[PDB]
């Protein structure tokens, strides 16, 4: 029987990573050895080492049946031997709790209460969609219980059943009733988390639940007016848990009602002025209350105050202090959005700050701020993030650009600069998927093509390595060839497109090895439209395509077999089916 | 050309570095644990390491890894042989290859890292000759470095001139599963340890398929080593020449040539193994040993390999010959023999339990590897003629050899 | 070493 | 601690000396900077001492960079040092001379590597080469100023062969920074004294000797054959650098051997035991060898033509060995070994290495591409890898078969019943498209191709867009093929791809198709369903230029990269 | 004695080789 | 509520660990690692919050082995902190002057502490001396 102690002793004793995986086959083979005789004299010590070698990093398949057999035991260290190995190795996924579904029946009704707690947070822990509809009847029957220290582990079963069974949260409608009166902090927090996870499940105990207002308004006053705890009471706050699960529901009680803000609207304001925000616990409060005035509909007084709270918060040097800020400010961004324009300074600063997460936050906050009289200001501040902005958060600053260009772009021609001007800058960082939405864009806009496609040639001949930029351009002179170049058809004055260039720039990029095989069928796709849609560089593209017939990839090489026989035989029909695709939404 | 050669430590510590041109900077090496973690974890680790435009080769040591960075196209080849000669030299020097030894001996190993290469070009290799010019525990060099024989030290003087040479025979097979051998090569091994006085000319001569063709006498039983290679006191252009192997033999044990040719004949040691495992339920290890070899020649120390599986536990042992123990941290049962006479038939019947829960993912079938040595056995046939031991002053030698016959790779692949 | 030393030194 | 040590250094006694400065380096090896104190030790430099004439040595040119100020009270010493009667102090001190990276510095060392140029000592001789060389690399100009390249030239016409070696290694160091201009190239005298000496060079000298022979361009086959007589020995040194820098100059010097001689054939046959003493090698020169035997496949591949045994991955091999063993088997490929191989192919595909599996997968595609006559045996072999029950194995397996059919899909039509139900549950994009373009390509031997691609089209909008693409091709074929049985599930397609697909380019492809079925739906079979080219596959070969450039750099960094000596530097 | 084989004398030439 | 709850020493050892959501173990590990990776590659001016997978990955380590905790979008970011301190506060007061060591030799009785404590990743006991009356009684019985 080797001792936990002993076998940790060991395992830091080893110093090689291949000693200590050698130590640990030695240990688990030792445990198997045992656990296969039926040993059950010293089957906590070999629970306990099975279970250090898990959390180290050690396959634990065979340790599966022990535990089962040790959760249906009688020794209290073997029972909770056996109910930590169901939490820690044991799982939806694994299918061995199945068998365990009798052991806790079984242990829900036995009559000491740390018996029937463990398997309670057991089932809890590791709930299953089966487990708990054959369990469901069991958790309402310790619902109804009048023990203090099961009353919370009852209601934690019940959140996590109707978590887990949505629909078995009907079950659970009278159980709860008449609850709000319990003196113990825990039944209370109990009984008023689970009352907000039935809300939030579905809006049928909304009107049920909200008519409990009173109850808690009631009950969060008596918890301010006593400022002091001996219990639960840390950082001069008393309750902090159960205020915040106050505060939460307030948030969530009534948000779409006046009669329930109303009611609370007096404890909310004796909140956020007869708390202090010194501590992290009175801050928590602070920012939680202020979140339940903005998701509610609260007076104007509070919005002020809540908006002054944040703005306060801001310019808080601590960092935890200052993401909570911006988070607020982000989550109450269409609300009070007004109020919200006077932190643009705050805003950009962030974006310049040293933390990443309140980078995030500012750029969030920027990008949600965007409206349509700031979003040419804006874009020149979002153009200077995205260029220097971090590895991570260039992809993200382009996409809220182009985000921000098509939702609020104050005109076509500025929306397509700078759509352009992501493209130029944003290299590798532009998402492939935002390349449909940039091809419909610029499909949809017919009014700016000459223009645009000056642009897209010109920088289409300079690089060809960015596989978003490089699938716009082809995209661009496939849709508009006959408007990029103008008398093309023979020779004249030296222009930016002569005919020959655009041909060149697309068998090099077909024939590049910077081809993902996509950027490659659109140019292969532009090619074949240019025979139509351009006349100036005739017969020359048949020869490319049959050449380009004969490619690797399956795809590829059928497409160009494609083009060279629609080339080769369909020249008078090449026309027929090369008409402009229509534009949609 | 490497930039600078360093010892690092399995921690990522450097254990002593020395630069050696300058070009790169020493904060490089901090980045290599974390380039060889992301290898590591990603299965593009390899030991030549690139780290921007400069590349830090490293060698899996003992207890460090021997990073030398290189920022030119150097050579690859060369970093590899000056990385092999400074580990033989420290373990010359140092019996143990740790960190226990690397931050003991520094005051000498700065030293004999500054006398072993300059500017990325290595000039003294002979293990022998740094430690008659650098000691841990100094005079002008030694003259034999500038001389051209710097393979045997003159002035040695001893008091009997006795030489024991070693024919060392690594026995490989390569058995796949169907039961065919498909890599089975026998790599020859002659070193031979002399100690004597002076610095004589060893005349090496054996019974050579090329040798006795040349001669005329191609008719007896000649070794045919597909590949010979000399050592460094080998002359090659006798060699070359009219295989005449003349050398000055060097102070102490040292490998003169090592034959390296195919085998064509039949394992030494012929091993079937059978693989009875019930779904979940038993395992069965039929495995039967035949030895191939002459009867007059033992196996001495015969472990024959046989993986077990990886969950297996509970496993009962029935065999004839030979005890048989379950390493768990091998994860394999040993068929190991303390004598193994040659035509023996071992057979031997392994029956363990399996867990009821299946294994999450496949452990592999590794080969069945075993360690089977029977010294004084000349599977290749090849007898040494006579050693020409030659000395100036004129002395009479009593050189010896010990043919010993070992498997190598003789691995045989898991059905 | 520094985990001997307390989580929060109270 | 400083304080004390400092003042230990400061002291009179040679004990507290001692002691001052392996406590200075142990702190400097332990990661300390004890740069500060580089000044204090400079008074305490000048000592009769060995061991701490060394680490005061030591201590500078590691604190030379760092305190090139206070390195200006070390010339002194170093031109005090640099005339000691001891051949050991003055190695030291021309070491350290030239290790040390002061641009002031080494103008006041001319002097002593002028007067070591000239050193009797073959050691002295080295270390005044390998000083001339940094000097050089540090300053080419001051080199050239001092004119040190004659005296390097000379010193390879003199003895001290080892002496020679290095300043050989020093002149093509030099020259291998110089310009090309003024070069250092010898005479076939020089090449025939380097010859005589290369027999009684060491082991680091040898390479140095190869090293010139490698830039040096043969012009006469006599001349030739006496380099190839001369480095056939080289084969037959325990040396794995040595044995590789011979096999360099050997395919160099093949370069202009006549294949109509004797010479060439006897070079070949004996490579190949060279090859195989060198794939026996230790791991860290495993790759390299199988690097250089890769480089010279494309040059010689008859040389290695009967080396396939020893190309097999060992079981203990690591996987950077076993994936240049599979190159090795790949490139090295023939109809002779092809059992062989697909036997060694079967055995790689049982192990627990994913890459391993997949590249394994990879080199039997290769190998059924490039032989025909493997072709059965590669879709059998296909076909038990994805009847083995493996989700990678089942993806290898299925984008063989794609690139089959598209390969040699003459004689593919009996795996199509095999292949239709197959486990195509896969969402694997590379499998998915491969298997669709199959069941496009090959919708003639399948009764439920229709059906097949039913389940498919579920997700066809949001599927992917090569997957789209070729769900597109597929449905099209099969209409152009059999529309009686696919009427409708063209049009679904064309409706899913024109209006809900918001793709460009599949957009465009969608419209296209449903402009040709709209047109003339006969034209679409010979259109679409078009009997397409033999495709070209793409060559392993590396160009013939680069591979006479590649020749030459043998045993470099740029072998083991398989990259340009001038697109890996920096 | 010694395991791997007894050291067994060695000649000096082929002396049926003159 | 708290996804998963795992502590983790500065080398990258873990000493805790506590998922409430049901995750394949090689994805279980693979997220482990992440977040190992995030911490050990984090300042401590980065506020000790990380939005990491759409979750408030929130470490906060008073000493050399640090605490990390996964909570969704839907809860302050001080609640994740205080719940942290008074889960420490506790341990603290149960064991008596906690340290590194200790943690590892009580894995045990720091994992039954945590289950007694919070429960399917919701606070399940908001007074701090009530959650060690009842763990000293669950220990005493045996």
């Amino acid at each position: 029987p080797i001792r936990l102690r002993e076998l940790i002793r060991t395992i830091r004793t080893a110093r090689t990573q291949a000693e200590e995986r050698e130590m640990i086959q030695k240990e688990c083979a030792a445990i198997r050895s045992s656990f296969r005789e039926e040993d059950n004299t010293y089957r906590c010590r070999n629970v306990a080492k099975l279970l250090y070698m898990h959390m180290l990093g050690y396959p634990a398949h065979f340790g599966q049946l022990e535990c089962l057999k040790l959760i249906a035991s009688q020794k209290f260290t073997d029972k909770r031997i056996g109910y930590l190995g169901a939490m820690l190795l044991l799982d939806e996924r694994q299918d061995v709790h199945l068998l365990m579904t009798n052991c806790i029946k079984n242990d829900l009704n036995h009559s000491t209460q740390f018996v029937q707690g463990l398997a309670l947070c057991t089932l809890g822990c590791m709930g299953s969609s089966e487990m708990c509809r054959d369990l469901a009847g069991e958790v309402e029957k310790l619902l109804k219980t009048s023990n203090s220290y099961l009353r919370k582990k009852a209601a934690l079963c019940a959140v996590h059943v109707i978590r887990k069974v949505p629909e078995l949260m009907e079950m659970f409608l009278p159980a709860t009733k008449n609850l709000l009166n319990e003196k113990n902090h825990g039944v209370l927090h109990t009984s008023v988390v689970l009352l907000t996870e039935m809300c939030e499940r579905s809006p049928d105990m909304l009107a049920h639940f909200r008519k409990l207002v009173p109850q808690l308004v009631r009950i969060l006053k008596n918890l301010i007016m006593s400022g002091y705890s001996p219990e639960h009471d840390v950082s001069g706050i008393s309750d902090p848990f159960l205020q915040v699960r106050i505060l939460r529901l307030l948030r969530i009680l009534g948000r779409n009602d006046d009669d329930s803000s109303e009611a609370m609207n007096d404890i909310l304001a004796q909140v956020a002025t007869n708390t202090e925000t010194s501590k992290n616990v009175g801050n928590a409060i602070l920012y939680e209350t202020v979140l339940t005035i903005m998701d509610i509909k609260s007076e104007s007084g509070l919005r002020v105050l809540a908006i002054n709270i944040l703005g306060r918060f801001l310019l808080n040097n601590d960092k935890n202090i200052r993401y909570v800020a911006l988070t607020s400010l982000l989550k109450t961004v269409q609300t009070d959005h007004n109020a919200v324009q006077r932190h643009r300074s705050t805003i950009v600063d962030c974006l310049k700050d040293l933390d990443v997460s309140i980078k995030r936050r500012a750029m969030e906050l920027s990008f949600a701020l965007v409206n349509g009289n700031n979003i040419r200001g804006m874009m020149k501040e979002l153009l200077y993030f995205l260029d220097s902005c971090e590895p991570e958060f260039k992809a993200d600053c382009a996409s809220g650009i182009f985000l921000a260009a098509e939702k609020y772009a104050p005109s076509k021609r500025w929306h397509i600069d700078t759509i352009m001007r992501v493209l130029t800058t944003a290299g590798s960082y532009v998402r492939d998927d935002a390349v449909p939405n940039l091809i419909q864009l610029i499909t949809n806009s017919v009014e700016m093509h000459a223009y645009t496609v000056q642009r897209l040639y010109k920088a289409i001949l300079g690089d060809y390595s960015q596989q978003p930029l490089v699938q716009v351009a082809a995209w661009c002179i496939g849709e508009y060839g006959d408007l990029l170049v103008s008398g093309q058809c023979e020779e004249e004055e030296p222009i930016q497109v002569t005919e020959d260039e655009v041909l060149d720039i697309l068998e090099s990029v077909l024939i590049s090895n910077m081809s993902t095989s996509v950027t490659r069928g659109y140019a292969l796709t532009a090619i074949m439209k240019l025979s139509t849609r351009f006349t100036c560089t005739v017969n020359r593209i048949k020869k490319v395509v049959s050449i380009y017939g004969s490619s690797i990839d399956v795809e590829l090489q059928q497409r160009a077999v494609e083009y060279n026989a629609l080339f080769k035989k369909y020249d008078h029909m090449r026309s027929a089916l090369l008409e402009r695709m229509p534009v949609m939404e | 050309s490497a930039s600078a050669v360093y010892v690092l430590d399995l921690k990522g510590k450097v254990l002593i570095c020395r630069n050696y041109r300058g070009d790169v900077d020493m904060s490089e090496v901090e980045h290599f644990m974390p380039i060889l973690m992301e290898k590591e974890e990603e299965g593009m680790l390899s030991p030549i390491l690139a780290h921007g435009g400069v590349r830090f080769m490293w060698i899996k040591h003992n207890n460090l890894y021997l990073v030398a960075t290189s920022k030119k196209n150097a050579c690859v080849s060369l970093v590899f042989s000056f990385l092999y000669k400074v580990v033989q030299v420290f373990s010359e020097y140092f019996k143990e290859l740790e960190e226990e030894s690397i931050r003991d001996n520094f005051v000498i190993i700065y030293e004999l890292l500054d006398e072993l290469m300059d500017f990325g070009y290595p000039q003294t290799t002979d293990s022998k000759i740094l430690q008659e010019y650098i000691t841990q525990e100094a005079p002008r060099p030694p003259a034999t470095v500038t001389n051209a024989v710097s393979w045997r030290s003159e002035g040695i003087k001893y008091r009997k001139n006795e030489v024991f040479l070693d024919v060392i025979e690594a026995v490989n097979l390569l058995v796949s599963a169907n039961g065919n051998v498909l890599r089975s090569e026998i790599v020859g091994s002659i070193k031979m340890r002399v100690f004597l006085s002076g610095m004589p000319e060893l005349r090496l001569g054996l019974n050579d398929k090329v040798l006795f063709d040349n001669t005329g006498r191609g008719k007896s039983k000649s070794v045919e080593l597909e590949d010979v290679k000399f050592h460094q006191c080998v002359r090659l252009s006798r060699f070359e020449n009219d295989r005449t192997i003349s050398f000055i033999p060097p102070d102490g044990e040292f490998e003169l040539m090592s034959y390296r040719l195919n085998t064509h004949v039949k394992p030494l040691i012929w091993i079937e193994s059978v693989i009875e495992k019930h779904s979940h339920s038993r395992i069965e290890y039929m495995v039967k040993a035949k030895s191939q070899f002459k009867r007059r020649s033992t196996a001495n120390n015969v472990e024959i390999h046989i993986p077990v599986p990886n969950d297996a536990d509970s496993p009962k042992f029935k065999t004839t010959v030979g005890s048989v123990k379950w390493v768990p941290e091998n994860s394999e049962i040993v068929w190991s023999v303390k004598s193994f006479p040659g035509g023996k038939e071992y057979l031997m019947r392994a029956h363990f339990g399996l867990p009821s829960v299946e294994a999450e993912d496949k452990e592999g079938k590794p080969p069945i590897s075993v360690k089977f040595e029977i010294p004084y056995f000349t599977t290749s046939g090849i007898q040494v003629r006579y050693l020409k031991i030659i000395e100036k002053s004129g002395y009479q030698a009593l050189p010896w050899v010990r043919y010993i016959t070992q498997n190598g790779d003789y691995q045989l692949r898991t059905q | 070493k520094g985990e001997n030393t307390s989580l929060l030194h109270p | 601690e400083i304080f004390e040590l400092k003042a230990e250094l400061n002291s009179d006694k040679k004990e507290k000396k001692k002691e001052a400065v392996k406590k200075v380096i142990a702190s400097m090896t332990v990661g300390k900077d004890v740069s500060a104190l580089f000044p204090d030790v400079v008074n305490c430099m000048q000592t009769d001492n060995l061991e701490l004439k060394k680490l005061v040595y030591l201590y500078l040119m590691n604190y030379a960079k760092s305190q090139p100020d206070m390195a200006i009270m070390a010339v002194n010493t170093f031109v005090k040092d640099c005339e000691d009667p001891n051949p050991l102090i003055r190695a030291l001190a021309v070491r350290t001379m030239g290790c040390i990276r002061v641009d002031k510095i080494t103008e006041y060392l001319c002097e002593p590597l002028r007067k070591c140029l000239k050193d009797e000592d073959p050691y002295v001789r080295k270390t005044a080469a390998v000083c001339v060389a940094k000097l050089h690399d540090i300053n080419a100009q001051l080199v050239e100023d001092q004119g040190f390249l004659d005296t390097l030239k000379d010193l390879i016409s003199d003895s001290n062969p080892m002496v020679v070696a290095n300043a050989v290694a020093a002149l093509s160091e030099i020259a291998e920074s110089h310009p090309s201009s003024n070069l250092l190239d010898l005479n076939p005298q020089s090449i025939n004294k380097l010859l005589t000496a290369l027999n009684e060079c060491t082991e680091w000298g040898q390479i140095f000797i190869l090293d010139c022979l490698a830039n040096y361009m043969p012009k006469d086959d006599r001349e030739a054959q006496s380099i190839c007589e001369r480095v056939t020995p080289r084969l037959s040194h325990a040396n794995s650098a040595v044995v590789l820098s011979a096999v360099k100059v050997l395919m160099k010097f093949m370069e202009m051997l006549s294949k109509d001689l004797d010479y060439y054939g006897t070079l070949l046959k004996k490579l190949a035991p060279p090859l195989v003493t060198l794939l026996s090698a230790e791991p860290e020169l495993q790759y390299v060898a199988l690097r250089n035997i890769n480089l010279i496949v494309q040059k010689r591949p008859e040389i290695l033509k009967h080396e396939m045994k020893v190309f097999f991955v060992k079981y203990n091999d690591p996987i950077y060995v076993k994936l240049e063993k599979l190159d090795i088997m790949i490139r090295l490929a023939s109809q002779a070994n092809i059992a062989q191989v697909l036997a060694e192919l079967r055995e790689y595909a049982t192990e627990v290495d994913v890459d391993f599996v997949r590249k394994a997968v990879r080199a039997i595609g290769r190998c059924a591409i490039k032989v025909e006559q493997s072709a059965e045996r590669c879709v059998s072999t296909l076909l038990d890898l994805i009847q083995t029950k493996v989700n990678y194995v089942v993806q290898e397996a299925i984008v063989v078969i794609k690139d089959i059919f598209r390969k040699y899909p003459n004689k593919y039509e009996s795996v199509i019943a095999t292949l239709c139900e197959n486990l195509d549950s896969l969402d694997e994009p590379e499998a998915r498209a491969a298997m669709i373009w199959i069941v496009g390509e090959y919708a003639e031997r399948i009764d439920n191709a229709d059906e097949l691609l039913e389940s498919f089209l579920e997700g066809f909008h949001d599927k992917s867009t090569q997957v789209q693409l070729q769900l597109l091709t597929a449905i099209v074929k099969l209409f152009l093929k059999k529309p009686t049985e696919t009427q409708e599930l063209v049009q679904q397609v064309l409706s899913l791809a024109t209006q809900d697909s918001d793709n460009p380019d599949l957009r465009d492809r969608g419209y296209i198709y449903w402009r040709l079925l709209s047109t003339d739906p006969v034209a679409a079979k010979e259109v679409v369903l078009a009997e397409k080219p033999l495709i070209s596959e793409e060559t392993d070969l590396i160009e013939p230029t680069l591979l006479d450039e590649l020749i030459c750099y043998i045993g470099t960094l740029a072998s083991v990269y398989h990259k340009p000596p001038s697109a890996f530097v920096e | 004695d010694r395991k791997g084989g007894s050291y067994s004398q060695a000649a000096g030439s082929d002396s049926a080789q003159s | 509520m708290i996804h998963f709850i795992l502590l983790f020493s500065r080398q990258g050892k873990l000493r805790l660990q506590k998922w409430y959501i049901t995750l394949p173990d090689k994805e279980r590990k693979k997220i482990t690692r992440e977040i190992v990776q995030i911490i050990l590659s984090r300042g401590h001016r980065t506020s000790s919050f990380v939005d990491w997978k759409e979750l408030k990955l929130v470490y906060k380590r008073y000493a050399s082995l640090y605490f990390c905790c996964a909570i969704e979008n839907q809860d302050n970011e001080l609640l994740t902190l205080e719940i942290v301190h008074r889960y420490v506060e506790l341990l603290d007061k149960y064991f008596g002057n906690v340290c590194e060591l200790d943690i590892i030799f009580n894995f045990e009785k720091a994992y039954f502490i945590l289950d007694e404590f919070i429960i399917g990743g919701e606070i399940q006991e908001t007074s701090k001396k009530i959650a060690v009356k009842a763990i000293e009684d669950s220990d005493m019985l045996q």
